[PDB]
């Protein structure tokens, strides 16, 4: 021991160091984040879109100035405002990643006490790169 | 008297010209509470009166000449004052003044005034300050914070887990490719943050210029590599203010995320001035805090935890430094949660359970966001996510390198525990007595957490509860 | 080592890593002197290595990561211990440092390192700053006093006798006009300076701008229509250190003789840099001293006079206040004679019943001036005199402004009680016992004097000699 | 519903947000278009240029500052003064077609009173990219 | 005559103007140059005109989908539409109202350009764009109920 570095893959942010989550824990975890008061909502991400860049810089004078750029997500159609299923949220899922071969598809959530988004499990693309 | 009074020469007293125990507040007074032992021979009221008196007017001879200024509404008042429980020759002062007295928002005229002149007498054996009122026209004309919890949350592109960092040790003189093969390997490996010490930004040949850009190599790759957002806290530290302003400026150029400085080790009006030009520059603003033994520990005698992170946050800062539960800074329970519910929100009536005396009217005043330093590793990570959360910026100094499998393992091990932890709460698990065996799960196979395990294997400490000073 | 250590996973004692008891110091090393009491079941030698350990490098846990840097030579050194004689869980700890370890001449790295990280602990129950060996190298990269004492005498255009002064009072609120009146009238009647409070600068409707303007006004005829030099110290305060180089600035348009600041209550790099620009405009800079009961008065838990002496030296400035015998400053005989002579003079060796643990290699380094400020006037003339001679500097605060035929007579009754004792002093008399018989011998035909004695016929108090914190 | 992300292809400006015009409907628009004064000239544009572009801010010290690349399309041959006939246009479309595989073929026409330019219908190659 | 590039200009419904003999006027003072006095105008004065840059009318836009037909009958290729309800007003989010938006510029731009009657086709032209963009066949049930076009005398 010990060699540590990721082989064929990156680590897609939180929750990337660890074993991928499974739908079961997913929507066990969507249950216990909803009953905390959080508001769930569903997002996805193009294959290099989701992964830091900034090559972008280039267009602008004043850098890095705290600006970043690929990290940004797009919704998809709809938060869960009202109704806050599971199910719902998992036949979402599955018509997300059948929509995207190349997106990744992820679940975030926000508290509206101070309205502050947090970004949550998991990172998943049906053409996901190797596990570590 | 509104001016014109011909004094009769002498000292008139204290309790006749500053106590006034049947006081109601205007909404534009600035009150002070103060707990106080006077000497053997100083009756209590003629103390509090006399301390109102000084801060106030002050004499050493009174005649007609000290009729010449406005008195009237325009001068400071003592209220009504009440004992200690704790020593019976123990006091707790209320005291007012007026918006009239004080240059709007000025720091060292109301600093030199309500601590400066106050916080010296013969006669006083002990006085600690116990809270402040400070109205929302000073409040507003104080700066606060300049990039605070609910911008940050949003700046720093991710949330909704702890923030897990270390700091960089040994302090002495580590060169160049050394510091960078170290930072580099940390960050790749799985820390969000790394932090440097004072000695490590300057030194006899090393430059803080230089060092700098073997950070400016290291952090590029050290996101582009990884992939997550990750970066470093420059310790930016100097003897003028005009060195200062040069490393100021020189990292504006790059515009880095997040830094921090010790410049408000240095000086409260330094920092604001600070604080305002990384506002104007749209920076992040890291915090330190230091002298712990001689400020925030002077039992009956001085400074309090309370009146310090009421301070530091109407001065300013986004990330403010904060208990290292062993060694240097607190631990406690009943320290701790009081200084950091005071840091972190809004709009919040006064308690005498929390040791709140006044009331600052709130409604827009940013949070602010406590960094720990985390001497303990692995198994204290269960009791500190489980008192604090989502709060923390925690910085290892035994997480990482203290590892003897080297700094990415180290990195991976403090991760897989960030992440373990997190799941842990994201399961609602029963965090304080399941932790130990979600950390046993997860060394199954992550080797570099059985590693850290078998290494840390003797530290087993939560949290003191009571007050230590 | 050198570096290259692959040390096992744990901490290897203090006491057989930083410990050292027959430590041979160079010229060019840095030493502290500390009084320390550990918690209870702490080794002294333990504590000592562990603040030493802590200050030089640091470690929460060591493995060969530690190894990176080079120890050798450039780790500091605990050295051979002593126990304090009035406590038994007191001793008095010496550490060194090698020159390679700090920024050379940086004022907030030095801090940070040497009370910063040190003066924090959990397990340290109190520690105070008994002396430092600062080396001639790093005195000279430190910038000292911009145009200190013996620059000042040749500069202020006048000598012989003390700087006869009053302290400026109420501090709260006296509109222009008065203050102009009341500032005309002491000069002209005999003061050579007077001096600001932090509420008189800066008050709500009233700009230092405007009240510089009213000063300027006066300061002119107060020179012009008496012939005698004269001025009055500005002072200057601010929250911000945008608005301190605005007040600098627009007072250098004018070029004023002597002001002073209350920066060093605000930060320390503030008068830091604040002394360059002096020492670049050609200035004079007097540096106020407060806070007393928190700072200077840290019994056996912090600061004390002589290591605050030669700390606000290894800053700067041309005078800084002093005593003001009784109320908010002290006024003893065993506490202020050395801490004067620590700010006054040059050349002189360590002794340990002075205090002094460690020398600091003089020739070549300014003094700076005491200012005293003076709350009991006539009496108490011939003690101050004969103790300070021609020391000071004496700003009162019963004189002129309590005397009740006005301002004019009172700072004509304090110059002619000053050329009365300084008459008196160059007769050659023994001034305890004479200085009453001269006081009255004066007051047949000075009417002022005689009405200042009448006035003050209650005050005999001369000064306490043993320490009283 | 709503699913929207425009997938194998990209929208190019004014006109690609529907379906594609007739080449009969586009020689009755230019006949209208020359019939309301409007003076037709036929452009074209390789199909790494006819994307924009930031990358030229390299070159330059003051950006973005107003610029833009890769937003420029080049002449075919003649603007069409003097004669007006449609079929031409046509026929030059074909020759145009023939001559760049792949290059982008697109008419503008201006308006010679404040002397502006419209840039109409339609953006097309014979290798053009999915439909929506 | 101090300048701009764009203008803010009605509102049609809110805030600020919608109507015919306000706005109309208002629009040919800023886009035009070269162009003597009249009083049916309440053009009292000429200012001589010859290299005066124009400026470009920026509307806002409360209302959609049935008056964006009139709109462009009335206005023509002037603004600078900043819609209200438009977008931000759509219950399946900022892409599909955008995209509806979208769906009926284009949709009466190309009506305008095969030269329709567009008051009184424009109705029918948003019906036949509805087969098959469902984007805007949504935007036509949320707002099924606003049929206005513009009030013609000034209503100060």
């Amino acid at each position: 021991m010990m060699v540590w570095t990721p082989v064929n893959n990156k680590m897609f942010e939180t929750f990337s160091y660890l074993p991928p989550l499974t739908d079961e824990q997913i929507a066990a975890q969507v249950d216990y984040i909803v009953a905390n008061g959080w508001i769930p909502c569903l997002e996805f991400a193009e294959a290099d879109k989701a992964y830091v860049s900034n090559e972008s810089a280039i267009r602008f004078g004043s850098v890095s100035c705290l600006y970043y750029d690929n990290r940004y997500w797009t919704m998809w159609k709809l938060p869960m405002f009202g109704c806050r299923d599971p199910m719902q949220v998992l036949r979402e899922i599955v018509a997300c990643t059948k929509a995207f071969p190349d997106a990744y598809v992820r679940l975030v959530a926000f508290d509206n006490q101070k309205q502050v988004q947090i970004m949550g499990f998991l990172v998943q693309r049906p053409k996901t790169a190797r596990d570590f | 008297t509104k001016a014109g009074a011909g004094f009769k020469a002498g000292v008139k007293d204290y309790r006749l010209t500053y106590y006034t125990p049947d006081y109601v507040v205007r909404d534009t007074d600035i009150l002070a509470a103060f707990r106080m032992t006077p000497q053997l021979g100083v009756p209590p009221e003629e103390c509090g009166a006399a301390v109102a008196a000084e801060s106030s007017t002050g004499t050493w001879t009174t005649v007609w000449t000290d009729g010449l200024t406005s008195l009237d509404r325009y001068k400071g008042r003592c209220y009504d004052i009440e004992p200690v429980p704790g020593e019976d020759n123990q006091y707790i002062a209320y005291v007012a003044y007026p918006i009239d007295l004080f240059e709007e928002g000025s720091v060292t005229n109301m600093f030199t005034s309500i601590v400066g002149n106050v916080f010296g007498f013969k006669a006083l054996r002990a006085l600690r300050l116990e809270d402040l009122r400070i109205p929302p026209a000073y409040v507003k004309t104080f700066v606060g914070p300049p990039h605070g919890i609910q911008v940050e949350r949003d700046k720093l592109n991710k949330y909704g887990r702890g923030l897990l960092g270390c700091t960089i040790k040994p302090k002495l003189g580590l060169s160049a490719k050394n510091y960078g093969r170290a930072v580099y390997e940390c960050l790749r490996g799985g820390l969000d943050f790394t932090k440097d010490d004072e000695n490590v930004n300057s030194q006899p040949f090393m430059r803080w210029r230089d060092r700098f850009l073997f950070v400016a190599e290291a952090i590029y790759k050290a996101q582009a590599e990884t992939g997550e957002v990750k970066g470093h806290y420059l310790n930016a530290t100097a003897g003028t203010c005009e060195e200062m302003m040069k490393r100021a400026v020189c990292a504006k150029e790059l515009g880095v995320p997040i830094i921090m400085h010790d410049y408000l080790t240095g000086g409260f009006t330094a920092n604001t001035s600070l604080a305002i030009y990384c506002r104007d520059n749209g920076l992040l603003l890291h915090i330190h805090r230091a002298m712990h033994a001689v400020i925030d520990r002077q039992r009956n005698h001085g400074i309090h935890f309370r009146v310090l992170a009421k301070a530091l946050r109407m001065s300013g800062g986004d990330h403010l430094h904060s208990g290292t539960v062993v060694g240097k800074l607190e631990g406690e329970r009943e320290v701790t949660l009081g200084f950091v519910d005071l840091m972190r929100d809004d709009y919040v009536e006064k308690d005498r359970s929390r040791g709140i005396y006044f009331t600052q009217d709130w409604c827009s005043m940013p949070g602010v966001m406590p960094v720990a330093s985390g001497g303990i590793h692995v198994w204290h990570m269960p009791a500190l996510v489980e008192i604090f959360g989502d709060d923390a910026c925690l910085q290892f100094g035994g997480g990482t390198l203290g590892h003897p499998w080297g700094n990415a393992p180290g990195a991976a091990a403090n991760r897989v525990a960030l992440e373990a932890c997190t799941q842990a709460r994201n399961e609602g698990r029963d965090l304080a007595r399941e932790g130990g065996d979600v950390i046993r799960s997860a060394c199954k196979w992550s080797p570099e957490l059985a590693a850290a395990c078998e290494v840390w294997k003797e530290i087993k400490f939560e949290f003191d509860t009571i007050d230590k000073l």
